[PDB]
């Protein structure tokens, strides 16, 4: 037999072995988050170690099989999926440096807590007091205590090994067998390939610039709203045109801008549609809500849940004595037993995001016939993008009246709807910038281009006038602004958010262009319309028979970003914005030295 | 579908030629296809011909087992064995 043929025999066996042990680890995770005891923890650890050992001996096998006399494309795809291998040779010293440093910060982050500089009596962990403040409290000494205490308490326990780890970051991001670890944080998307569809980080960064130049102003006004509610809650500090002093940040590092929502009112009558008391009063029944999920996909042909689905699929938190995290994690147990692990209650999350969960199930069945290497979502970016679509489309009185529960002459209140558009724009465009800054630095240090001296001067002179950051106390060169985050220690690459954002952004262009909107991207609805039903649902459901580029293009159009529907948001929100709060403006910052 | 699961169904993996209807082969020698003869060393294209099923109680709609029964007939001038009311 050829190398291809012997490896194909070994393939015919390890497919079955992999499905079996993957399902076993799937029930292992099921018992992980359905009940928690020490024996359970040890059991999940041993099962994971066992399957990892199987994968590692498979890896050593894969190193043996050559590839040069192989001439089969799809068979070669499966062969490469088989032949991914490595990392069983590092010496004690260097392996200790890298992995021990990472795991050490992981463990201290898990097992750390803080206290107060001025009144150390009311001192508490990371979760209760600090998140209590950012969710409910509006006191200046409270927020200031939060930030200063956390900094002067956690940096002191993280910094020295992390400066030696500035050096270690340099060395291991250069050495770890690949091009660089900036592009390995971009590495599941890292490309050195062929076959016609070369789009990459060059176009990525260039459309970053062009995205600013076209659709930045709504993010401008959104920043105005959040930062202004804070500045009103603590009035009389700042000049308008420039940036803000930061002893009033509002969160830890600025992951989201969602942390700063309510009070400011240039968008200011009543808040977005909230239906707690509406569900209390009229109670459009949730069983019929899942029935309209069924119906609005039975105009396209999709089934419901089963008794086994009721038994297994768990959507909320356990809420009992069980010590589990309420982090919602999209799940599937395999073997067509698509179940879920969220923290989902009867809310807008239920209706829309559970259209999206039941669509996890339906989508799994949509790719249930895939071969071994393709049983997963075509993209996790699809999940979030179409979840936004589903929320903003099925959260609709027109759907609710098409099922016949609301009248069709609804009038709305301008300022309130305007708040809702505020928040939506906030998320959509406020994703990128600070993470862009740190990713520029990380790219070229993980490639080794920053010398060991210009870090912090670069940070400030990229903190007031180029594109926008803010941070109060001076993080001098000893501290590691390059990396000080548990999620960086946890390899959760954020910027993939923005990558799928632009992808899905022009994907929405092409898709609802085929759907033929009159203007913007919302109201791209489906309910009780058979022709639109096929023309978007058979549209969205294709499969994975070809490479990723071919799949995404054939499915959903072009490889760029929107301006037409965001522009048909802008100009109408420009006119409305006029008629209430006509005094919008421009600016983004990054070139500072504020407190010094 | 028992709670622990059932791992007691198995099929063939390797062969040289195609069979004929109503035919059966039972050889279970170490399968070799390398020019270097396989003395009986596991690995290097020498494996165990059978492969189990691995069934479980909570399998999916497409994977839940079904009991197949075939009632075949032979249609010739042979003596008949069919009756009715």
């Amino acid at each position: 037999s050829t190398t291809e043929d012997l490896a194909k025999t070994f393939l015919e066996k390890f497919n079955y072995e992999a499905e079996e042990l993957s399902y076993q680890n799937s029930l292992a995770s099921w018992n992980y988050n359905t009940n928690i005891t020490d024996e359970n923890i040890q059991k999940m650890n041993i099962a994971g170690a066992k399957w990892s050992a199987f994968y590692e001996e498979e890896s050593q096998h894969a190193k043996t099989y050559p590839l040069e006399e192989i001439q089969d494309p799809i068979i070669k795809r499966q062969l490469r999926a088989l032949q991914q291998s490595g990392s069983s040779v590092l010496s004690a010293d260097k392996r200790e440096r890298l992995n021990t440093i990472l795991n050490a910060m992981s463990t201290i982050y898990s097992t750390g807590k803080a206290c107060n500089p001025n009144n150390p009596q009311e001192c508490l962990l990371l979760e209760p007091g600090l998140d209590d403040i950012m969710e409910n409290s509006k006191d200046y000494n409270e927020r200031l205590w939060a930030w200063e205490g956390w900094r002067s308490e956690v940096g002191k326990q993280l910094r020295p090994l992390y400066e030696e780890y500035v050096a270690l970051k340099n060395e291991m991001a250069r050495a770890n067998n690949y091009e660089d670890y900036g592009d390995y944080w971009r590495g599941d998307y890292e490309e050195e390939w062929a076959d016609g569809y070369n789009y990459s980080r060059n176009q990525l960064i260039e459309d970053v610039e062009h995205t600013f130049t076209q659709i930045k102003p709504l993010y401008e006004h959104l920043h105005a709203y959040v930062r202004a509610k804070l500045m009103d809650a603590y009035p009389s500090r700042i000049s308008p045109t420039g940036c803000l002093p930061a002893h009033l940040l509002g969160d830890m590092w600025g992951r989201f801008w969602t942390n700063l929502y309510p009070l400011m009112v240039p968008f200011g009558q009543k808040p977005n549609i909230d239906v707690t008391d509406a569900m209390v009063n009229q109670s459009w029944d949730a069983r019929r809500i899942f029935k309209e999920a069924e119906k609005f996909f039975v105009s396209v042909g999709l089934p419901n849940m089963t008794e086994g689905f009721w038994q297994n699929s768990m959507l909320t938190e356990p809420g009992d004595n069980r010590k589990v995290v309420c982090h919602p994690t999209a799940w599937d147990l395999g073997k067509h037993d698509f179940r879920i692990k969220m923290c989902t209650k009867v809310t807008m999350d239920d209706f829309l995001t559970a259209h999206h969960e039941m669509g996890h199930i339906q989508y799994d069945m949509a790719y249930a016939a895939q071969p071994f290497l393709l049983r997963n979502g075509a993209n996790e970016g699809f999940h979030e993008a179409v979840g936004e679509i589903m929320s903003l489309s099925a959260a609709t009185p027109n759907h609710l009246k098409n099922i016949g529960l609301l009248p069709p002459d609804f009038s709305e209140d301008s300022e309130t709807d305007i708040n809702f558009l505020l928040k939506q724009a906030l998320t959509i465009v406020g994703t990128l910038p600070f993470t862009y800054m740190l990713e520029k630095w990380r790219w070229m240090v993980f490639k080794g281009e920053i010398p060991k001296e210009q870090w912090m001067q670069k940070w400030w002179e990229m903190k007031r006038d180029i594109v926008g950051v803010v941070e109060p106390l001076p993080h001098d060169e000893t501290y590691c602004d390059p990396a000080a985050l548990f999620h960086v220690a946890n390899d959760y690459s954020f910027i993939r958010y923005y990558t799928r954002t632009i992808y899905q952004f022009q994907f929405q262009e092409a898709l609802c262009q085929i759907a033929k909107h009159e203007g913007p991207l919302y109201k791209c609805d489906i309910s009780n319309s058979r022709e639109a039903g096929q023309k978007l649902h058979e549209m969205l459901s294709l499969g994975r028979s070809k490479p990723w580029t071919f799949a995404l293009e054939r499915v959903v159009g072009a490889k760029t970003m929107d301006v037409r529907p965001l522009l048909n948001y802008f100009e109408p929100l420009f006119t409305w914005l006029k008629e209430q709060n006509r005094n919008s403006f421009v600016g983004w910052n990054t070139d500072w030295s504020p407190y010094a | 579908s028992k709670v622990g699961g059932n791992y007691n169904y198995l099929f063939r993996l390797f062969r040289k030629s195609n069979l004929k209807p109503f035919e059966r082969d039972i050889s279970t020698e170490i399968y070799q296809a390398g020019s270097t003869p396989c003395n009986g060393v596991e690995g290097f294209n020498c494996y165990f011909p059978l492969q189990s099923y691995g069934f479980q109680p909570t399998n999916g709609v497409g994977y839940q087992p079904y009991r197949v029964v075939v009632l075949s007939f032979e249609l010739l001038h042979a003596p008949a064995t069919v009756c009715g009311p």
